[PDB]
């Protein structure tokens, strides 16, 4: 069957360097020639326990693009399962019975890996778990920085923001770390820097990795800007306004940038990236956004078919 | 049968005999692992003087033995224990633990978010860096915390 | 047409021994040959004026899995039908002229069968109407001890918890009662007994029925155990915490029952049945909750369908 | 001598002997008592022959005098429990628990209401031998429950 | 100095006949002459963790009449304290930092008693404590009692309504038994029927009682009747509707009642004393809540004052 | 007249040595003999937008104390001002029209001193404003110093917890600074370090400081102990758990503590200070909130009235 065939996709570790070359494969395929009965007949379920729009609304475009149906719910001040007294546990017990799939988003770490063993043969794909994982957001990354750069390994990385708790930059990081040769620049704020846990593991194998203070000081070298959004909750809003001349950035700070340079962004991006940067050649993470349908369409086919010969 | 007395207490018609059990541990050691949910025969020796550590505590289960695996999730606590395994009088058997890969439901995650703590699951960690200070990382949260910290509570 | 064809599915008292057995009859034919095309092109609404997660995703599920189309809400705080001024009769009549059939599931009692009265020839099909019916968790049950225990009649049936207002249980009682020959035990608090009316009528019929104490006084002659949850609200938190030395069940208990004795729970199931429970073979709940695919599926092919030779 | 029984009895000195544990109240008493967090000398016996009352248990503690209110805590758990006080040598007091008055500490409230569960109390339960049973009233939500219903919770 | 001399009135259970009797005698004489200054320059806190009005004016106009300031806060209302993980234990120790006295109302059974191991000699006064006491209510209906028969013995008292939830009922059934030839008459529906512990407490002591299903039965007879009210989440919509709802007095109901028959309540009635009762000399329930002033006085009084000249 | 004279506390940073002096020896003498009836007829508002029940509670207790009389309202609870759009400049012009004073919490930093340039001639007190001041609490920190200490200067006092965002070390920092001789013990993890504005100003006056990670570094040498509750929603759930949270005292800490040493905390405490701290000596944070009632006492004395005889 193929390597993820019936597999459970919970956390960036756990995916070797082969398999996420096979999952940037398929969404490549599945970009330029679509199947769209692929999933003719099976249902998949959209449990968010959590509320995201719009990772609901592109796990369930992506379910709809190769014709699988969806039963699911989201979840603020709503709608049953939990409520107390309800286990996670049994919530799966007994979804498990009725779905070929799960899509879950929950608030606490970890809560798919406990679904895991719950769901019997029925494969569960983590869309969040609290601050832990988030594995398709980490897809979608890859997949667009190899379709703009052309590679996944010798790159020029630039980190930003809120390194500290971007869970999409924490697994970005592990996973750019299992290609070769890649050179990270991490701009935080230092309340807001990497963890030593990162920084500790690219020591072990061999990256190279700076930690800068403001993006202009790496403009020139950067074929990737990762940027991240500066959570205003658990910082002072006088903390929050001195930082630097600050870290956003702006079409004047781009006039260095190389030509290939591309800033991603996960969204939602508030006000650390101005409105005139979407009109440079640089600003992709619109396009990224759409590049989520491609990442999410390739982990439902390989998990749901045994050998796709697309 | 043979000559017990006390300060050393004397032999069990085979069984596991955890003896070097450093002080109030042995106790901890009856709690967490279950030993007690057995009808065996179980002698217990606390606070007890000789075997340099000056005082001990000893555990001596009739007709268990409890082995290779178990012995090994002694060593977060007793790791200079000795599990004598015992036949017809004789110390047919001596181990000592040494870090397990994997310690299974005995620990409790300090991270509060984790989803460990409402469920029908068990705790696991997965060990690692041997005497220079092991470090334990939850199975389900993946948050890696310093083996002292989850010892704590 | 098949007897159901385009009828409205309102109370088990409305259907008879011949339309329970026929729907029976279907699920367990939908279960062993899936039909997946047969409702294409219906569309069908979940109107959940209430929520339910579970039996909300069964019933979505149970369409998904025949071909249909779904369009619905559910309500929490919340979707605008009914509001004050609306009324159940005006949302009824005007659904009743975009979609081919209306599940619903409505906090008032009668709220489907006032919807029948302005549904035009749309059939109805309740999922809760308050503290009066809920047919389609009646049909799993039976369904879930027909394929269980082989038949549906000489039965010798425990029930235990709040028989005074578990709405299953009444029900239960009522569709096993028109079966013959079987024996019921009703283990409750006598603060929620089984109501004067179960028992009047049963005692019309000629059924053998009597009251234990505790689950432990007929563990050992019993077929089906049906568990219901007892609800903390309408009872003192000490009270609860007092009957007897409880009625929760535990596997210990179990060490006594037939091999065919089989615990259903319509869930959820947070403490009357512990967790070792779950790995004994008389552990059947789960099981249960996937069988109301099944049911749910049959009697939707048989509302909609007017022959069916599958 | 041999009928085994002793085997070179773990005699002790000054000390409290409490025997004839009814088998598995053993470790329960060690734990809710809190009797190992001492620095002497403890040897407990689980499951021991007692083919004169089928099974038991023993704990010997020695140089401890554990009196008066502290054995009729007991009660609750080892009703038919003999403690023995040892001076020099041999039984200087053989004392039964009787029902106490009060029960400290060691129970819990089986109310979820009571304010006993979220706050820096110890509980306290009057009991009342209401013949046939004893019911524990407590002390803080004032409700009355038969010791059963709190002996689990 | 007074035997109530700086002491906690958290039960019923702890206060005496004689103690009974002194609080009683001392509210007739506040309400015969006044000391309007006898409290002056005290402090005391009114602490209602769980709103309710009707005690609180009562309590606070009390305090006023007496000359004291109060401080002090209604919540079930996020009033901000509960907030990070303050304790009851630490909000007690630091109220009684600087106040005279507390008065206090909390959800939980058992709340009051545990102020009184941290308010130091603070004396602690209990408004309410989930389902368990209310001193303050059962005072101000026993002295209604008193100054409405003239006595506290010898009474036929006949409680109508839910009795076994009814915290009030349960209070001063404990408190007229520690009185004479008391005789009382439970009149309540089958669910709602007076607690055994109550029984066993009165058959325990030789004072006779009776079960009777209509007050038309016992009328004749009765000297106080104490109606309750029945919350109707206590049972379902139509038990409450149904036969049961009969625990309701109307004026033609009391055709032959004894001259000196009082009707009480603690209030709110909704229905079950219809308002044409109100015209008759029998209502006695507004006159009972205005005789809340003068117990709850009498006891602020007996507590912070050593000597009382009278 | 006294220099307090009718100002307004707004801020540490506005009273002098003397002024701390002057408001410490008064709040002395009122705790000596009382002065009951020194702001009788003068009526006080306390308006708190954002609730502080612990603060509140403590400052209308110390009005009452002085006999002065209390209008106010406690919000973050919809109280109707703010509705339609009115200004804070507004209602503080209104409310200046009929009370003496204002004591006021409000969210925004500067909300105090704005109400200052409306008020006329009433004075205002600040209860708390944002993150910015909080010049009661500091008051009674500083009293309760000196009063188990004898002295305000000389002083080896350790702060303890989140430093970087704890509104009351910041202040009492400035305060101690005032003073002579002081030295600080800083002990705070990484990411909750007391910020370099204090660092700079204290390094500015020769006072001396210095930063240690474990209290017993320097129990034997310190004379107040001011613990700070860390939120845990200033780190991560894993942070606050992680080898970061022993910033925690018990009992056995104190071992070798002088036996002068007091323990300070502004409260709540949930954990940092465990439960069996407050049976030994040197536990003072109850005797400290406690001592707020002198302090306010004597700003408001000081403030409303000319001449003061002592
Ligand atoms: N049938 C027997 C034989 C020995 N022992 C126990 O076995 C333990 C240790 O085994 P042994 O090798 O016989 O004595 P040591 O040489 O001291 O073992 P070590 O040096 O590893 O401590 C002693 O505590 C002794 O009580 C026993 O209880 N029963
Ligand atoms: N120097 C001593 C003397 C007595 N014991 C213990 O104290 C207990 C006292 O029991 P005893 O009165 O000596 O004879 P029993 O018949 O065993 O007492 P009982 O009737 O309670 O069974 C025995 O378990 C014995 O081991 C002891 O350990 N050391
Ligand atoms: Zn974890
Ligand atoms: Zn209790």
């Amino acid at each position: 069957a193929n390597p993820l065939y019936q597999k459970h996709i919970i956390s960036i570790n756990d995916l070797s360097r082969d398999d996420l070359n096979l999952v940037l494969a398929t969404a490549a395929k599945l970009k330029a020639n679509p199947q769209p009965e692929l999933l003719k007949h099976k249902v998949i379920a959209s449990c968010f326990f959590e509320a995201s729009t719009r990772t609901r609304l592109s796990f369930e475009t992506s379910m709809h693009r190769l014709g699988a149906s969806v039963v699911g719910f989201s979840d603020s001040a709503n709608t049953s399962l939990g409520k107390k007294g309800e286990t996670l546990a049994d919530t799966i017990s007994v979804i498990s019975t009725y779905v070929d799939a799960i899509v879950m988003r929950h608030p606490q770490e970890g809560a798919a890996r406990l679904a895991t063993e719950f769901s019997g043969n029925v494969p569960v794909l983590n869309a969040g778990d609290g601050s832990n994982q988030h594995p398709t957001q980490t897809l979608l990354d890859l997949f667009t920085i190899q379709e703009t750069q052309g590679r996944l390994d010798n790159l020029h990385v630039a980190m930003v923001g809120d390194l500290k708790y971007g869970r999409t930059v924490h697994s970005l990081t592990q996973a750019l770390a299992k290609f070769d040769g890649n050179r990270f620049y991490f701009i935080a704020p230092d309340a807001l820097a990497m963890p030593q846990y990162i920084l500790d593991m690219l020591d072990e194998k061999g990256i190279a990795w700076s930690l800068h203070s403001s993006i202009e000081e790496v403009m020139a070298e950067v074929d990737i800007l990762y940027m991240t959004r500066v959570q205003k909750e658990r910082l002072d809003p006088s903390e929050y306004a001195n930082v630097k001349a600050q870290f956003v950035l702006r079409a004047s700070d781009l006039h260095n940038a190389k030509a290939n340079m591309k800033v991603l962004h996960p969204l939602p991006r508030v006000d650390e990236i101005a409105t005139d940067v979407d009109k440079t050649p640089h600003a992709w993470y619109f396009q990224q956004a759409g590049n989520g349908i491609f990442a999410r369409q390739a982990l439902l086919a390989l998990v749901l078919n045994r050998d796709l010969v697309l | 049968m043979t000559h017990d007395n006390k300060l050393q207490v004397e032999a069990i018609k085979r069984g596991t005999v955890i003896d070097h059990i450093p002080a109030q541990i042995g106790f901890k050691l009856l709690s967490l692992f279950k030993l007690t949910e057995t009808d065996q025969r179980i002698t217990i020796g606390l606070n007890l003087p000789s075997g340099e550590m000056g005082r001990k505590d000893l555990i001596k289960i009739e007709n268990t033995f409890l082995s290779e695996d178990q012995v090994d999730q002694l060593a977060l606590y007793a790791p200079q224990a000795t599990v004598n395994r015992i036949d017809n009088y004789e110390v047919v058997g001596k181990s000592r633990p040494s870090l397990p890969e994997r310690i299974d439901n005995v620990l409790v995650c300090p991270n509060s978010n984790c989803i460990s703590h409402a469920e029908p699951v068990s705790s696991s960690f997965a060990v690692r860096k041997r005497a220079n200070d092991i470090a334990l990382k939850c199975k389900y949260c993946e948050k890696e915390f310093s083996h002292n910290v989850v010892l704590a509570n």
